[PDB]
């Protein structure tokens, strides 16, 4: 605490700590289907159901995490299925993808354009 | 419960020379057997070995059971030195008569005792004197056994394995068929399960098992060696872990060659018989029933760990295969396990690319995943470009910053 | 000299290639000299040419003319024309009305389990074939089996690349594969996105 204080990076830190549970909660998705809020709290270390719900609300809300929760059963059904390509809007991505790459391009070529030219570029 | 679930007479009927010996040893220095058989066992053969010493660190302990071999130890140091001196002066002789050319004799005695004595590599010098002074490739290949044998006391694997494959590359395909019908002499046996051994030792057992697997039950008595029953245990262990389905049924069950190995441990063979037919409620309660006493094996204790958690890992994916959707409670009651543990197992598993399914810890349900090759091909494409339009524009920055020739200086 | 009591046991074993190949030539050489072993040489010679399943039906083939049928043995010369055809409900009415007479014998002990396994091998892939998803209680009416022995079979065939599909435990069902998506054009994709995102490396790399 003494050298992540005096490098004044002290809260920096802190998110590193709050984001390990975030990261071993979206790890539990590559694995289970449907788990139990309690048996949740158990492999991500957080000590209780109660927290464990707000913990993957939080992340629901965010947008980090594909899950629902039903408070009858107490159980988080994770659904892992975000996107299927086949969108008229996901081709507006693309197409502001490959205009980022044309534009790149075009100011690559301009800046070598300057170069073909230089006359200390003729001698060697 | 660690009991002497052996009997010694076989063991040492099977083995014989310093093998023989030091099995003895390390079943003793283990902790099961000591009681009464330690004792009798070890002290029996001491008479006609060196070192004399080795049955102190083994004797003492019978005291907290609450030999008289005391006049016996300073007996034998006086006489072994006698055994070396007429050979000490008999090497002077044959280099007296300026034989060289066929003192192959001279060497022949001169390396039994030399290894009788617990001596080191020392003495390999003369096997030297053999690919120096002989013509045709016969002497290479006898010597060749002699200097695996003495290697074999030496823990030298890799040198095993370097003159295994000096000996099998060097004469043509090691003499072709051998006169047809397979040479008289069963050095191909030995070839085969030393070197199979030797990466055994190297931790490399799926090649252990493809060595051990090729050998013949012709002669196969090798008191120098390990015994016709150890083959069958190596070469069955070491392949129920490495090998697939279609090699298992093509060079195990299929073969003839290993079908006389397996007669003689049906342990093993029930086994392999029951993990091919996917019955392992039984073959994992066999596979442990044996476990305390492959621990007391010498060459196979400290892969037995390794082995037996690599044979289970090849049943649960066996297992969830012709399944798109497993019950947990039948897949655990097949394992001789609970549910809880298998959940952690299989968790374990799909972790890594072994298993694509997903546990559903509510009716307890394996579900078989299929991944959308569509959406993954868009993902990994779309995440290619975003890192390459990253990389252009440091790689502009990088340009414009040595153009322009901004460095900081040590001042 | 004989092979009988002092070297029975060695012939005890099952694995029987050898005579199998040599009841070709046995069919022959023993047939005017053999002639104890003559009745059950020929019940015999049928098993040889029925283990591969091909053969056609060795009943008038070879030299066995004079003999044909037999008539206390007739069953026994229809089941390898019933394994032929592949009618598990013929093998099964030779068996329960002849037995005692098919089966009394020995050597059949040991290959009976393998005759009455090929035939269900051989119903079981010829039923699946139009179908997409099927019923494992339906499978269990055509073949006269219990659930447990179906689902059994099914493990083991499927293991052995022999049927493609998946079986559903929970609802007792068999899914069998039959749709192939374009697998060609997004592994081609895949190769070529994986081979930029080093090229590009390799590229940038350069102005170091």
């Amino acid at each position: 605490s003494e050298t992540f204080t005096r490098d004044n990076n002290m809260g920096l830190v802190k998110q590193c700590l709050s984001s390990l549970y975030k990261k071993n909660i979206q790890r539990l998705t590559k694995t289970f289907l449907t788990l139990s809020l309690q048996d949740m709290a158990s492999r991500v270390q957080l000590s209780g159901p109660q927290e464990a719900e707000k913990y993957v609300l939080h992340m629901i809300e965010d947008g980090e995490i594909f899950a629902s929760i039903n408070q009858k059963d107490g159980m988080v059904s994770f659904h892992d299925n975000p996107e299927k390509y086949n969108n008229p809007a996901m081709l507006h991505n693309i197409d502001q993808e490959m205009l980022k790459c044309i534009e790149l391009d075009e100011r690559l070529k301009a800046m070598d354009q300057e170069i073909t030219v230089n006359p200390q570029f003729v001698q060697k | 419960v660690e009991n002497p679930s052996l009997d010694l007479e076989q063991y040492a009927a099977s083995y014989s020379g310093l093998m023989r010996i030091e099995r003895l040893q390390f079943i003793a220095d283990h902790c099961p057997t000591l009681r009464v058989e330690a004792l009798k066992m070890a002290l029996s053969f001491v008479q006609r070995t060196f070192n004399v010493d080795m049955y102190e660190e083994i004797h003492r302990k019978l005291s907290e059971a609450t030999a008289l071999d005391t006049a016996w130890v300073e007996a034998t140091r006086k006489k072994a030195l006698l055994k070396l001196e007429k050979l000490d002066t008999d090497l002077k002789n044959y280099k007296g008569n300026s034989i060289k050319e066929s003192i192959r004799r001279g060497h022949d005695d001169l390396g039994d005792h030399y290894l009788d004595c617990g001596d080191l590599s020392n003495a390999l010098k003369c096997y030297s004197r053999a690919r120096d002074y002989c013509t045709s490739a016969k002497h290479v290949i006898n010597m060749c056994l002699n200097v695996i044998k003495v290697s074999v006391y030496l823990q030298n694997w890799s040198h095993v394995l370097s003159y295994v494959s000096k000996a099998e590359s060097t004469p043509e395909i090691a003499e072709q068929r051998g006169e047809r019908d397979s040479q008289t002499q069963a050095i191909l046996t030995k070839l085969k399960c030393a070197a199979g051994l030797a990466e055994l030792a190297a931790r490399k057992y799926k090649q252990a098992a493809k060595c051990l697997l090729l050998a013949s039950f012709d002669h196969c008595d090798f008191p120098e060696l390990l015994s016709p029953s150890n083959v069958a245990i190596y070469g069955g262990l070491c392949a129920l872990a490495t090998f697939d389905r279609q090699e298992l049924q093509r060079n195990v069950i299929s073969s003839s060659s290993f079908k006389l190995f397996l007669e003689l441990e049906p342990q093993v063979r029930d086994i392999i018989f029951k993990f091919y037919e996917s019955k392992y409620a039984s073959c994992l309660k066999m596979l442990d029933e044996m476990k305390d006493n492959l621990l007391l094996d010498m060459y196979l204790a400290p892969h037995v760990r390794t082995l037996y958690t690599q044979i289970r890992n090849r049943a649960l994916i066996q297992y969830f295969s012709p399944y798109v959707s497993a019950d947990m409670h039948r897949m655990a009651a097949a394992f001789n396990t609970t549910v809880a543990a298998l959940e952690d197992e299989l968790t374990q598993l799909i972790l890594e690319g072994l298993i694509s399914a997903r546990v559903d810890s509510h009716s307890k349900i394996l579900y078989a995943r299929d991944v959308d090759q569509r959406s993954t091909t868009f993902e990994k494409s779309l995440l290619m470009g975003k890192e390459f339009q990253r990389r252009a524009k440091a790689m502009m920055l990088r340009a414009a910053v040595l153009r322009n020739q901004i460095h900081v200086k040590s001042p | 000299v004989i092979r009988e009591c002092g070297g029975k046991m060695h012939l005890r074993e099952g694995e029987f290639e050898k005579a199998h190949t040599d009841f070709f030539e046995a069919f022959k050489n023993y047939d005017e000299s053999g002639s104890p072993r003559r009745t059950t040489c020929l019940k015999y010679l049928v098993l040889a040419n029925m283990l591969m399943k091909s053969g056609i039906n060795p009943f008038d083939s070879q030299e066995a003319k004079p003999y044909k049928n037999d008539p206390e043995i007739l069953a026994m010369t229809n089941l390898v024309s019933a394994y032929q055809n592949n009618d598990i409900t013929e093998f099964e009415k030779i068996l329960k009305t002849n037995h005692s007479n098919i089966m009394d014998d020995p050597f059949i002990r040991e290959h009976i389990e393998e005759l009455l396994r090929n035939i269900r091998t051989q119903v079981l892939i010829k039923l699946i074939k139009p179908y997409t998803r099927i019923h494992i209680p339906f499978i269990s009416k055509e073949l006269n089996i219990d659930v447990a022995d179906v689902e059994s079979l099914l493990v083991q065939c499927i293991l052995d690349n022999t049927i493609h599909g998946r079986i559903d435990q929970v609802n007792q069902l068999l899914e069998l594969d039959h749709q192939k998506r374009g697998g060609a054009r997004y592994t081609a994709l895949d190769k070529w996105t994986n081979q930029l995102n080093s090229l590009n490396q390799a590229v940038v790399s350069k102005l170091a």
